[PDB]
């Protein structure tokens, strides 16, 4: 007599959201946030440096920490907390964006300065600079006056980049723990340092005081940096109180950065990294990290949104 | 959802039929039976899967930090990154709320459709050997066997020969 | 609408409806009366309730201050953030105004299908005895009086009652 | 005969926008887009803090103007147009970034510095800050020579910040009219100022010169800060032309800062302020303020987008 | 489409059909003919038109540089601006990607309504004149000349007049 | 015996993307993202004034390649690869801000400050700023001391800003080749330039030494700026090593600024602009340059976004 149509059905549902509604149950639904995190850095095929104890600002200078990352070479860089840019007490001007530079660098190739010295000391160390016994950063020069409280010779030294691409150049400001062990080192008289290249013009005198100590030590170095580009010419006027650049360094192409505390990994591949590992997922959102980089999912505060992939349940 | 036919006039779904998402349960001489159109299900589970291939996609957009978790930036460009990226949140977090929302709201009327569809391809087949019950159901005139209920299913299903009996029948 | 009932084949509505949304206008042998459908009414005015409680809606995201209006920032951090939000602005700008007209689109067609729905209830219950005139009216070949039109209102009319005298009536 | 199925209608409906056109007209519709204005600050069950007079700024400082806000405790922090973070001309070395700090500080706790002082002078005050005769900054102390053009001695002060939270530490540099009121003061030479903790490293010399009067004075206080971590160290090496803080200031939780000029209202409650007061709605958008702040509707351009709620209006 | 009317219960389209949208072709003893529907072409194309409008619009927000392409600016805060409007890019990237499918399944949606539309109207007109073949055409079982196929698609058609003739020869 | 209906066709249509499909063939389809440039700058109905040789901070001070700019009016200002801010060798601190300010002017209007001088020379000049014969930034004055080695008297001037609208206040500090040639020009000792507006404090000490050869000179001028309010005073106390500013800047009212490498065409209207040209089109999108400016298209990756303005094509 009779011919039926229906549809399929579960007794029970999964709850969905709609433009009308909350909680509609449907047939089948699918996750479309990625809260699953693999708690590793996911390098496989990647050319990877980890700089442990090295920071990575400490690569362009050269304390013992990072002897073996002076020429390192990358696709994937990875920040430790545990990392030190520093032997002797002292800090970077404009720390970040060096950082930012070096990240995406690929690594870096170092190049001779060149510099020849006549008149004055070069061999400063330090014990915070520890290899068998005192040293100093090894891309690093400390220039010094030839004997004790002598004067230091107004002096001038001159690098052209001669390569075709930019050279990131390092020269370090000291302050000394008193005003008397300036003089010491350098000799008397207020000390000028003074730096130029076709788009930089900046002058540096020093600061003498006592500081807390750090690794033993009060003294501190101020660090400063330009890219000087292909052809063009810089020229450091001194008096004194200079930590002059050994090497230039340049940059090899491309890399991604990161900051992590968690191990390296090279059995899964990944290209969206947080402090706390990996995401892999092809779905379009995520709701583990909102600083997570790399090419990532977009960040969301939801922890979940179903999207359906069948029908309105309707039980009977 | 919009055609009226899954909650609607057909008052629930059938959790025997495994076989697929539409469906036919006659009701003859020789018993009941129960069978899956192949035919609307494909094109409903095709739209949908078309629909997720769409949204699972690989954002080729790489972002690089400009911020530090282990030395803070200096903090007036920090609170404009904070602010910058906490505002991105905010797109997004609404992006996806409502792209899931309407999509959705879309999913469900597509399937309430694709039945809407096949109870109306049915309805022609049976030009004027059937009338229409209200339920989702079709009381045939004529004398409809096994065979001729797979006819129906099947698409071959000839209405003019049946037609004299159904007719006479009303 | 896309179902091509609300300013389509009913050719306009009634401003002497105030009792709900939709509803039935008979005329027979004791005259003409007016009643709303409950059912059709509160399935359109849940679904577009539904719609305002979802965007009415309280964003728990806290922004500060990231510039002065006392103490001018420095100009250039004071440009990027201007672009910054310029560029957002922007962006929700645009996004509430496809949000409206998605809305607004949906909800007629939603209106549209219910009334659609309604119709097509009626047609179905009313199965052999009556015929579709094509105004948004059913012709009713038997005489159904004024306790009869109830029945149809309520969803308790038999067809099989007056189903003879209706089909000879053709 | 028949029986007849429609729809209900009004004579003249609300106009809308849909995909597909402008200015359709609807049974009813709805405003997504806010536009009252509450012209007050709605502060309802929250700990407020008009500063009114006093600069945000000047409450770790301490003008007469803050005397009243040197601890204070806040939910909400509402600046004024007529405050001033100063009594003796000065300003604040990277302030937008302090006063961002303080916004949502939840206000500040106060503490000596333990600071003791032999060979100099440290009761130095001005017209400008007035207590019943002259004064100075509540929280700092004016350093001086022992008498008129004497030697102020090469000196050395350290604080530890021996609690669970960040310091807050503030110093001023002063900027004498002349290059001899200088020299009066704290005597001849150039004078030095460094400090240094674990993540700083900075040097002031001084300036003197003439400026325009303000407050009727040509002279200006430079005012520096830094936030020292917990158990970390900070020393003051100076020789001359310094504001030395006596206490250091802790933040307490958690706060929202303002910028108006409207009255406080403690009769409404609301959580999205600008300049002009509240918003108070549950609408997604609002077109009040694109600068509003706390938790906001987004802001939009457009003046009005209405929602429709009922079906298209199609009269007879 | 949703509807099951545009590559759905009709076959295919005519390429033949240069006038407009929709039409009707006719077969008779007079012959073939075809022509076009204008209400429903108008409709679908005024529809399409007012989708057009709303996109083609001007955005009357002005935005200036905030970096240098000649004299780099300073590289930390050329980051944080290069992070921003790339983070912008993906925003408006995904934007115009939604938009344009979303409006893309409503347009087609829409067209393949407006053929229901058309359909149904028709089959309202030949109420019991006429009966459902199947393919998108009418079996018409009274004669009916060119002048009787122009009165349907002009809605001057009157049912009442050739009922009986239709009616026996069911 | 029957009438059929159907629809229109193609034999071949125009894909496009559906939120269920990819490359559904439709009647008919448009291009909602824009691809074509004009390789022009289309500057119809605009004042417009194209830079050239002239660097746009070279308006406000003068060298000769900006002699015909000191005092332009534009709605359209247009930067060139080839503009040179300087003459003497030097630059700008904060010299993008300035730029940012400059564009949206609307040009610059000059105005005397009105100083006078006695005891010091007057009209320094130089061989790399050429008007037949030496000579120097039209809008500065090169201060020096009467004859070599003279002392450069301590010097304090003052200007008052009595106009309803900021004054744009540029200075310069000289930095000589030698410590030699810093005291043949200004005399000896440690020399001192401070500036006092409401809202400004900064000092400004010299730094003689030997920077690379540009223009052939080794010399270098820094050059500073501050936007001096309505009825504020700025003083200059300086002891040397100063170049005054003869005039004061303001700001006319508004424009836009670009760079561009492309020939100004006055028979083209356009307002949205990249260095390439000009977008000229009314799609909501475009693929040409993430960093046009004006009113413009938002740039979106895609290549191309095709809009359905048919229905589905179904063929024969
Ligand atoms: C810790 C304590 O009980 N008392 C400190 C005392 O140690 C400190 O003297 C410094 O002590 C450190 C190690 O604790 C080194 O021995 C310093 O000597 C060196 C150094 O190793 O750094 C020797 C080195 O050859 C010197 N090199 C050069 C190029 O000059 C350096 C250098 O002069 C300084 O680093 C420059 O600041 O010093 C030694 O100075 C004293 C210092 O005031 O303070 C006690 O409280
Ligand atoms: C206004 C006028 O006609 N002529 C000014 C003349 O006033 C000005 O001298 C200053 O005048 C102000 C008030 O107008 C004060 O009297 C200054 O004296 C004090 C001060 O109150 O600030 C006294 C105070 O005890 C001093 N304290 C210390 C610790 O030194 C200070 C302090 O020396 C200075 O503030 C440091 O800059 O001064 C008084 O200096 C003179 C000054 O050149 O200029 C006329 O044009
Ligand atoms: C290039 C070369 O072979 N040797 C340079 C030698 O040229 C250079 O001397 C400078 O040379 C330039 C042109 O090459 C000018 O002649 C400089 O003289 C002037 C100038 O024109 O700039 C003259 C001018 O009247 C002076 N004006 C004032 C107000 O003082 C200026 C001014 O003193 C300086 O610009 C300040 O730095 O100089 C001339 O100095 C020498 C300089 O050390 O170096 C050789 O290697
Ligand atoms: C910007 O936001 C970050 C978090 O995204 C803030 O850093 C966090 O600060 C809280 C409390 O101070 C700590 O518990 C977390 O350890 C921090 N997280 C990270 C990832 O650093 C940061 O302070 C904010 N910036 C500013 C200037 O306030
Ligand atoms: C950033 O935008 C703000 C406005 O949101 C600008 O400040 C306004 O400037 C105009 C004209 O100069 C004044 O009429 C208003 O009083 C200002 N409004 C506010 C809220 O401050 C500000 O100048 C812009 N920043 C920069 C660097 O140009
Ligand atoms: C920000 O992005 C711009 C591009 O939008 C970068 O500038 C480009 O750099 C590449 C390679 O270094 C050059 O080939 C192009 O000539 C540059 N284009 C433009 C328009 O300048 C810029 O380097 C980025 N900023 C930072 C700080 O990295
Ligand atoms: C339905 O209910 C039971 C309750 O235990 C639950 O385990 C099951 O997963 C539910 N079904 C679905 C599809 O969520
Ligand atoms: C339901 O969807 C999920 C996605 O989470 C999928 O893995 C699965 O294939 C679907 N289940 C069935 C029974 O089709
Ligand atoms: C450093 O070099 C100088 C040579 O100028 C030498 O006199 C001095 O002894 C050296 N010091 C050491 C530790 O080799
Ligand atoms: C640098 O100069 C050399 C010639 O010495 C030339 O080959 C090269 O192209 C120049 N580079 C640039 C960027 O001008
Ligand atoms: C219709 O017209 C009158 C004109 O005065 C107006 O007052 C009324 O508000 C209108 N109705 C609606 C619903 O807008
Ligand atoms: C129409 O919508 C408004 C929202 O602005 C609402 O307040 C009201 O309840 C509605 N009016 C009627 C008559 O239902
Ligand atoms: C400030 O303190 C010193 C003590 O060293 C004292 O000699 C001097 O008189 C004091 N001045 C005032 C006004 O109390
Ligand atoms: C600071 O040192 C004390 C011991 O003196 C210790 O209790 C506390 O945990 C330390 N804090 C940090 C952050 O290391
Ligand atoms: C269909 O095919 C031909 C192949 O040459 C092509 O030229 C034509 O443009 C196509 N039609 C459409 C509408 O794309
Ligand atoms: C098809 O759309 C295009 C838009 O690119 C338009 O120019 C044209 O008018 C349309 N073609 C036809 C035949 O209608
Ligand atoms: C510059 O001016 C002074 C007047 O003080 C004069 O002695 C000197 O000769 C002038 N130099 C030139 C080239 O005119
Ligand atoms: C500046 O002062 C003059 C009176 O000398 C006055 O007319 C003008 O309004 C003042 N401007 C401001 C901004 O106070």
């Amino acid at each position: 007599d009779k011919i039926c149509l229906g549809h399929h059905a579960l007794s029970n549902g999964t709850k969905v959201n709609t433009l009308t509604e909350r909680g509609v149950e449907v047939v089948n639904a699918t996750e479309t946030v990625e809260r699953t995190n693999i708690p590793r850095i996911c390098s496989k095929g990647k050319r990877t440096v980890d700089l442990g104890q090295c920071g990575l600002l400490g690569t362009i200078t050269g304390p013992p920490q990072c002897d073996q990352f002076l020429e390192f070479s990358a696709d994937l860089i990875i920040e430790r907390r545990e990392g030190s840019d520093v032997c002797y007490p002292g800090k970077f001007v404009n720390e970040e964006a060096l950082r930012q530079i070096l990240r995406e660098s690929g690594g870096i190739d170092k190049e001779a300065m060149g510099f020849t010295y006549s008149g004055i000391r070069t061999n400063g160390t330090t014990s915070a600079c520890r290899r068998s016994g005192s040293s100093f950063y090894a891309e690093m020069k400390w220039l010094l006056s030839n004997t004790d409280n002598a004067a230091f010779p107004q002096m001038t030294k001159s690098y052209k980049n001669t390569r075709k691409s930019p050279a990131l150049i390092v020269w370090g400001i000291h302050h000394s723990v008193s005003t008397a062990e300036q003089t010491k080192l350098y000799g008397s008289g207020n000390k000028l340092v003074t730096v130029g290249s076709s788009n930089y013009q900046q002058s540096f005198v020093p600061s003498p005081g006592a500081r807390p100590q750090v690794n033993g030590l009060s003294g501190r170095i101020d660090f400063h940096w330009l890219m000087l580009n292909p052809n063009d010419t810089v020229t450091f006027s001194f008096n004194g109180a200079f930590i002059a650049p050994d090497r230039a360094s340049f940059l090899r192409g491309k890399s991604m950065g990161i900051q992590s505390g968690v191990q390296v990994d090279a059995n899964c591949e990944g290209d969206c990294y947080h402090s706390g590992g990996t995401i892999i997922s092809n779905l379009p959102f995520q709701n583990i990290d909102s600083r997570a980089v790399g090419k990532c999912p977009r960040y969301v505060k939801q922890r979940s949104l179903l999207l359906a992939t069948g029908m309105k349940n309707v039980p009977e | 959802g919009l055609f009226g036919a899954i909650a609607g006039f057909i008052e629930n779904g059938w959790e025997g039929l495994i076989d697929g998402w539409y469906g036919f349960r006659h009701q003859n001489a020789q018993g009941e039976g129960t069978a899956a159109d192949y035919k609307s299900t494909q094109s409903a589970i095709d739209q949908i899967t078309g629909k997720l291939n769409r949204l699972i996609e690989k954002t080729n957009q790489q972002f690089e930090l400009i911020d530090n978790e282990f030395n803070e930036v200096e903090k007036q460009i920090g609170n404009v990154i904070n602010w910058t990226r906490d505002s991105i949140t905010e797109v997004w977090s609404y992006n996806a709320e409502l792209l899931v929302a309407m999509e959705n709201q879309h999913t469900i009327d597509l399937a309430d459709s694709e039945m809407d569809k096949l109870y109306e391809r049915v309805k022609r087949q049976l030009r004027e050997n059937a009338e229409e019950d209200g339920t989702g159901c079709f009381e045939i005139f004529h004398k409809c066997d096994d065979d001729c209920m797979a006819s129906i299913r099947n698409n071959t299903y000839d209405h003019s020969k049946y037609r004299e009996e159904a007719m006479q029948n009303r």
